[PDB]
C-alpha cells in the first residue's frame, strides 16, 4: 500500500507523489542515492543518541 | 519522572533545561537546533529572568560536558491561557550558538502528515526530564526517561477533568505507577522511528502524578509544525 506498507521502505519521510512513493529526510540529512536512505551531513545529526 | 530509567551517557541528548537566577532547574525543553529551544508557554510564568542548560545528566556536581545558554528571543504562543492551557507550547532563540557533542544533540522535527499517520500512530514514546520521581518529593538530580503508551483520544478525554482540546495529546499508564510528574513540565517526548527520534509533543500538565485513572497530557507538537517553523525565521 505505498506508504501504508512499511513506511514505503523509506528511511524518514514518505509522501505519494502521483500515486507512487516519494523518500525525503529532515534537516541535516541526504537523501541517499536509493531515494529511500536518510544520509547525515555532520557527526551530530538531528535525531540521533550520541553513542560514541 | 515517576519510575522509568535515568537517562544513560548519550541517550537523551536533545534534553534541554531551565534555570533560574538560583541556577536550578524549574522546566525542561528540547534542542531544535545550535539556536532554538521548544517548550511549554506556561513556563515563562514559573520565573522572572532564566537561562538554558545544555548537556547535563546530574545537576549536583558539573559534570564538565554541560553549558549554560542565555535567552536572546521568548516567542510565547500568543493563544495561550493558564484558564484552558491551550497552546502551551513556546521557542526560545539563544543568544550564542549550541555546540553539539556527547549528550549535546537537537531531536528531528518531523513533517505533519507523515508523523500523524506514522509517529502518533506508534505504541510509544519517550518522556524525559529532573522533575520529582514521587508526587511528593524534590526535583530529581538524575536526568530520566519514561517509555510512556500513546492514549485513545476518546479514552483519555472520558479521564479528564478538563476539556482535553485538539492542542493536545495523551500518553501514560491507567493504573501503573509511572507518568511524568512536576517539574518535567516543557520536556521533550519524542517519538522513535528506525532509531531515528522525532519530537513529537511537549510536558504540559498532569492531574496529580501516576494517579489511577489518569494520563500525561502533552502538547500535539504536529498542529505547531507551522507555528514552530515561523518562530525558528523570525
Ligand atoms: O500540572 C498541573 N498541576 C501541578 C500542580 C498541582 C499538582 C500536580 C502538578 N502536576 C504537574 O506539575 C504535572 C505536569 C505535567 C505532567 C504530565 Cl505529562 C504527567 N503528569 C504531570 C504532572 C496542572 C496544570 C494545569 C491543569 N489545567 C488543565 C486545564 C485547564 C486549567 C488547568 O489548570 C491541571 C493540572
Amino acid at each position: 500500500k505505498l506508504c501504508s506498507l512499511d513506511n514505503g521502505d523509506c528511511d524518514q519521510f514518505c509522501h505519494e507523489e502521483q500515486n507512487s512513493v516519494v523518500c525525503s529526510c529532515a534537516r541535516g540529512y541526504t537523501l541517499a542515492d536509493n531515494g529511500k536512505a536518510c544520509i547525515p551531513t555532520g557527526p551530530y545529526p538531528c535525531g540521533k543518541q550520541t553513542l560514541e | 519522572i515517576v519510575g522509568g530509567q535515568e537517562c544513560k551517557d548519550g541517550e537523551c541528548p536533545w534534553q534541554a533545561l531551565l534555570i533560574n537566577e538560583e541556577n536550578e532547574g524549574f522546566c525542561g525543553g528540547t534542542i531544535l537546533s545550535e539556536f532554538y529551544i521548544l517548550t511549554a508557554a506556561h513556563c515563562l510564568y514559573q520565573a522572572k529572568r532564566f537561562k538554558v542548560r545544555v548537556g547535563d545528566r546530574n545537576t549536583e556536581q558539573e559534570e564538565g560536558g554541560e553549558a549554560v545558554h542565555e535567552v536572546e528571543v521568548v516567542i510565547k504562543h500568543n493563544r495561550f491561557t493558564k484558564e484552558t492551557y491551550d497552546f502551551d507550547i513556546a521557542v526560545l532563540r539563544l543568544k550564542t550558538p549550541i555546540t553539539f557533542r556527547m549528550n549535546v544533540a537537537p531531536a528531528c522535527l518531523p513533517e505533519r502528515d507523515w508523523a500523524e499517520s506514522t509517529l502518533m500512530t506508534q505504541k510509544t514514546g519517550i518522556v524525559s526530564g529532573f522533575g520529582r520521581t514521587h508526587e511528593k518529593g524534590r526535583q530529581s538530580t538524575r536526568l530520566k526517561m519514561l517509555e510512556v503508551p500513546y492514549v485513545d483520544r476518546n479514552s483519555c478525554k472520558l479521564s479528564s477533568s478538563f476539556i482535553i482540546t485538539q492542542n493536545m495529546f495523551c500518553a501514560g499508564y491507567d493504573t501503573k505507577q509511572e507518568d511524568a510528574c512536576q517539574g518535567d513540565s516543557g520536556g521533550p517526548h519524542v517519538t522513535r522511528f528506525k532509531d531515528t527520534y522525532f519530537v513529537t509533543g511537549i510536558v504540559s500538565w498532569g492531574e496529580g502524578c501516576a494517579r489511577k485513572g489518569k494520563y500525561g497530557i502533552y502538547t500535539k507538537v504536529t498542529a505547531f509544525l507551522k507555528w514552530i517553523d515561523r518562530s525558528m525565521k523570525t
